[PDB]
């Protein structure tokens, strides 16, 4: 009786609307990243579709800038929007200081947006999660951006219903700066341990950077290699 | 494996299985309920016309026992048939969850409903005690007969009694009893033909308890 | 195919079918009511008028028995009468849904009080259990009357017994069912009218449980 | 035609008519209620003087028996006035809508009460299972006395039986009863009172379940 | 220390213990059931193929003892085999809190159902006062039978009785009963079916009440 | 008692009220619409009503402007309403930047509107599934807006009481670049395919678009052909 | 369960409000009109009241504009409010572009304004259909505007709890290009057959415009002509 | 379960709220008025009260310009509130035009600010009816504002507990163009019949106006007159 | 039923939803901290997580300035919400008098803005507790700040599940003017004795300044040696 208001604690201090919110994150497909030596690289699963489809459109990662880029998790509605407000904040943030300067507070624009949306009645926070990525000038930069505006600055990590399996994996698998193709694998690897029996792994999405370069979708020829 | 066994059991209780109930009640079933509706709409009027002496009550009216049957019978088949559709049902009823049960009540009333048919497809004596409409005979018509019949039988065979209503007392459990058989098979008629109804107004959600592309919305 | 089915089942229960019972229930059903009033009405005054001795329970008073019996009778007619109107609304319960309802209500609040009368059309002996209002005698008026005569006459015919009361209690039941009979169609007429009244008052929703001309707000 | 048919009945069953009964219980019915209150409130008495033996248990006490008669007479006729007021209500229940039945619930509440006063105007022995305020005597009053003073007749009469109490109690059926009947009767009084008041309060919704001049506002 | 006691508990009736009845009720259990079905719906015919005389009331049916038996112990069977997983969710009801119970509900009505189960199990005479379905004869059936019976008997052997229904009341009995075997049986399999899904589509959160990672949100 | 605010997860993350008016366009007729070689086409089913409604108020094919038109499927009245405001929409991008350069940011702005009021309480999405095509910098174009503002490009798609049969057609016999007439026919068997046995197919409005050319609308007698 | 609020959708996704509210409209005396060589017409039926009425406000046809006039159905009070936009918004629309050009924007003014009331919480639909008929610059005019918001031009309809029965007749009974008097009469008898066995259509009103005239309001002698 | 809010249509499509306020209206005191030759006058019943209550504040009937007065009936909190408008309102229609030219926008004012009320949460309606009755440009006038917003022009008419019974006489007996004094007493008639046995209409309060003079309020000697 | 609302104080005369969100702080980790001879100290309890996770934004402790910084504990979401606003508040204090002169006014700003969400509807309190410490004008520093806005200048006090215990301890055993490495271990047992047997408190960050010295993190390996 108190999952009802985005506003309202329960009684051992929970808010169960924002938690719901993480759930609606958690019905999204799989997709994680890591940094590596110089650079970082980003997986995404996608199970493949209609044919009638543009593939340009179905892309779970997004370059935000040709430095940075970001995958999502969740309501595909919010999942554009927030994405948005990402290349948006982008810009702002590049013109104010010549250049984006710390992919940091690209992510914060992001997460204090995010979080405002789950103080106040009347609104609903976003059912997405956003796994931020790129070079800076500080270098390779992972963040992971959840429903409630929390974000945190990783060297691997992953959003979507396999997440806990992804992230089982890599906690005890994952040796940074690993040479892009062999991080890549490994990725490779963990993603597939969070499918269930029976299913195959098809052809996931990739992207990545390297100081001093900017990001490249790997071609769905190049990625049929890992397979 | 999990999974499996719960297809398992789905497979061998299928939409076309009480589906196939639901036609045989829309044919056949109903044809023989009115049967044994003219049966003893006619064997009652078979009695009304007449006269008792202590000879009646040293033989069983077969001819009734005959409607009798034929209702239990009946009966006992529309429940196991109502049955089937029961477990096709409730095999399909999704994991409890708090929202998106939209459909799962529809199984709900669906059921509730076959169970107001088999509650009066089953009988049940006199009982006294709930306050809702008594239970039709049903069942256990055949059995509370002759449990009344032989009762007013010792009375009047064995000396026996000189009580003259104890005598027309006889008289009217054969005849009470055979339209106690077509009240409650006009009632089935009724009962059945809205499940009927019913089933077929909602089997594609009674077996699709919600459906769920969910690939749309989220990713 | 399916459709066809629902189809052919409200087909041959139409509203006319059902709006008839209706017209016969303002009509011919109401005086033959209110005539076995009159003949109770009076065939009470016929006892209460006499004094009981051993011969009154020797034979059964016939004049009582076919009072009660076009009672039974009576009451078994407006049941099916009533089931018919019920399987009318029955067949056109639309799927279950949880808005729009507004029709439906109205098909169930024009059962539940169909309910009530043929609840109270079919008899039911002193259960002693309810608190509602007890049912009026109803069908099994005629068991019961003979039952609870019957046990008064072995007590008086056999020796035979001296208690001056168990005399006049045989008295009582000839009388006591006579008025049971009046009051419990003086009760029916109250109810027939209201149900005729609620009827013809829904008819427009009973059939039509919701209309639809979507095509105006969404295309 | 439809329309004629519901006018046809209301007619019939006007409101007048329904206000007469209203009348003649503020009226005739309440003096004959207080009457038969004095009639038992002195049999009762009349009876408590008195020692029990062989003999009060040979013939039925006659003034008592009057005096439960007038009750159960008086009830009966209590009962019908009651039923006309009910077919006055019952057959003016508007369509069944979900809105603007803020009169309706008139109707209901001076139903309810009805109820009330006629359920408490029909007898009914001593069920045990109800665990509301036990019914009044009431209608079977008559009955019910000569069934429990007939059984200690038998035990009293036959050899006769030496219990002492068992003589007592017979004393205490013949009074425990009187009393029964003021006890009803002052009850009654209670009970018409109120339900004249309801009325009398009421009438102008109960007719006019609800005004509408909605050519004022939609046009 | 405590902790280490809720353990100890919780151990002993793990998932796989309760998740291996749900396995023996899809194999192994299901057959007996329909084997017993099988068994009556035969020896019922067995009985109703017959006339009955004197001697039938001599000697106990022995074929019918053995149809009754097996049920009487397949009930049984499935009874604790039920408790079984009764305890296995009762041993891992949370904290009683006012929130997070999303899971807590899933255990009540996976609970709810198993009673259902387990109580159509049980046996219980035709107490005469539910106003729900009668309960399957079940448990104690086997009892029931002989003493419905042996009073027939008595009635028949002692001289002995005329009443030719108290015959054919006996003959009822064997095959009524045999009846209410394939009729209670038919039913379980629709009860275990249903809880075999119930629980295969639950048991997830059956023994997880409520998830916990509470380290993300909370630091 | 979820499904009361369009502000409101469920316990499985659903928005309910989002989700109820994507049924509201599941009310309205079939439409569909594919590219093939060198532009696109559109096929709107029209169940012929009273001859009293002049014709050119009933055509769910909407020309926003030269080079692009739409058709929704819905609520009749938020049908109009987005409509305008894609026509309107259309110009300020036309003005700003002298020339509608990507359809895209058209249906952007349409998408952007829609989804909003899908996450304020105050507020009731709109009942309303749009499909735009039409010839861009880029050339031919297909988007299908749906309530929750969610917007994906296609080679075709559909909205209506049919989209699900007219793609699972599509999507097993659908064929690139055909020669607009051929294409014409195969869209107008997949829709065929859409209706319930005994329904004949009326006359139902269709319009294309080729690179270099505006559009143009099939008059009931060119239509009448592929009958 | 649903039927409570203006913004919340049903799971079949129906606005029962809204719907509510055209049943508003529904509880409003008949009243139709259509256009002919020429000129459209429109007629109204008025159940005679109160002879301590001034006639000249109880009129259900109102002249918005000397070229244009409309006629309402359903609250009285939403009737005369919606009326004054009418006139109102006629006017900026003749004072921005010189003159009334398409008579069809006023009609949108209306629809626009009476629809947004049907998708924020805090306010009401109203309850309230109107018929609007006039000549612009195209010529003769007839749209009817719904409470929804929902306009569609005909050439001859009608409002009213007659409405299905009017169009019912006319939708096979109805000829274009009629000369005036003989489409007033086909009207008239449409009209008649709408009322229920017993009542006698008393005095409607009717009004008239051609191709450049002025509107004319048939004074109750010439209209107790076709009678 | 709908009667809760001003804004919610019930099932049959009616504002039980709004109608409740009609409702209001009725329980105040009745009151009529009626043209004649040249003029109007008006007429209030008062069931005279505590002598501690100085006259001069408890009339029923007020000058809301020296050739314009009203009347009002039900709370009476609302009664004051409403007339101050009035007089308000006549004011600045004084000024902008030089001269309270037609009544009727004095009176137009009034009724889109009570309609208003009615369509909006957070407001209740006011639970007042007013009779306006002067003389402008045109002559005699006579409205009758409901809490609705609904105006009509009469040329006789009531408000209260009576108006039905009043009305009913009038709507049967009243015949125009009386003189002053045979128009005062119609009324009084009229008025008299709507009391209930045993009640002796006491004195009531009177005021009339004649092309080219002012109002002029009957004082309580001129009215024992026609008692 | 009254524990529902923000603004709703129960018959005691209680607000159980700022209680409950006093609770949501109760689930956070354990922290404290203890001013000495010449400044204050923090210690935060974090039991290690991923590998995957950069330690560098995984601290409950932050520098809001040079000389002043602050630890949570409760929602992580509300918990970098107001850190910000600490940072913040700090700069503007920090420009509008030269300097942050005084370290109370900077949680001044901070217990007034989360007040302020446990007095309006429509809002929620921030689930979060700050414990603030640092070197002003005036000297060593500690403030904690709870979620209603209510602060209190301690010597010593702490944060989170244990609290309690920890406060239990410091008040019985804590005396002032310790040697910074001896009021560090001194916090370390302290500390310890919060948790449940079997636990093994794993490294805690830890931080210190000292008048006229900025603060200072002690390094995983000068924090390893208080083990």
């Amino acid at each position: 009786a108190y999952d009802r208001a985005i506003t309202v604690f329960s009684p051992d201090g929970r808010l169960f609307q924002v938690e719901y919110a993480r759930e609606a994150v958690k019905k999204g497909s799989t997709a994680l990243g890591m940094k590596f030596a110089n650079g970082v690289l980003l997986i995404s699963d996608k199970k493949v579709r209609s044919r009638l489809i543009e593939q340009n459109s179905i892309e779970k990662i997004q370059l935000i800038d040709d430095y940075v880029a970001a995958v999502t998790s969740g309501l595909v509605a919010d999942a554009r929007v927030l994405v948005d407000f990402a290349r948006i904040s982008a810009q702002q943030e590049k013109v104010t200081y010549g250049s984006l300067v710390n992919i940091e507070n690209l992510v914060k624009r992001v997460a204090d947006q995010m979080q405002q949306y789950t103080q106040y009645g009347g609104v609903r926070p976003y059912g997405v999660s956003l796994i931020f990525a790129g070079i800076d000038q500080i270098g390779p930069r992972l963040f992971d951006c959840d429903p409630a505006g929390t974000i945190n600055e990783y060297k691997a990590t992953a959003i979507g219903s396999g997440k806990d399996a992804v992230v089982s994996f890599l906690e005890r698998e994952y040796k940074e700066n690993l040479p892009e193709k062999e991080a890549v694998t490994l990725g490779i690897k963990a993603l597939k341990s969070s499918l269930e029996e029976g299913e195959e792994l098809k052809a996931p999405e990739i992207a990545s950077i390297t100081v001093g370069n900017k990001y490249r979708i790997y071609d769905q020829e190049e990625v049929k290699k890992f397979l | 494996k999990r999974a499996a066994l719960i297809q398992n059991l789905r497979d061998s209780y299928t939409e076309t299985s009480s589906f196939a109930v639901i036609e045989e009640w829309a044919a056949g079933t109903l044809q023989e309920i009115e049967g044994i509706a003219k049966a003893a709409v006619e064997a009652h009027a078979t009695i009304r016309n007449s006269t008792y002496g202590r000879a009646q009550a040293e033989k069983s009216p077969e001819q009734l026992l005959g409607v009798l049957q034929r209702y239990q019978d009946l009966c006992h088949n529309v429940y196991c048939q109502a049955e089937t559709i029961r477990t096709v049902i409730a095999i399909r009823i999704p994991e409890h969850k708090e929202a998106d049960n939209l459909g799962v009540a529809v199984q709900h009333a669906v059921l509730k409903v076959i169970d107001e048919l088999e509650i009066k497809t089953l009988g049940s004596g006199e009982k006294s005690g709930s306050g809702g409409a008594p239970t039709p005979i049903g069942m256990y018509a055949l059995r509370e007969y002759l449990s009344a019949r032989s009762t007013v039988e010792d009375k009047l065979l064995g000396g026996g009694s000189q009580s003259p209503s104890l005598l027309l007392e006889l008289r009217q459990i054969d005849a009470d009893f055979m339209l106690k058989v077509e009240l409650a098979t006009t009632h089935l008629s009724t009962m059945v033909r809205a499940v009927i109804n019913a089933y077929l107004l909602n089997w594609k959600k009674l077996i699709q308890p919600r459906g769920g592309h969910l690939d749309v919305l989220y990713r």
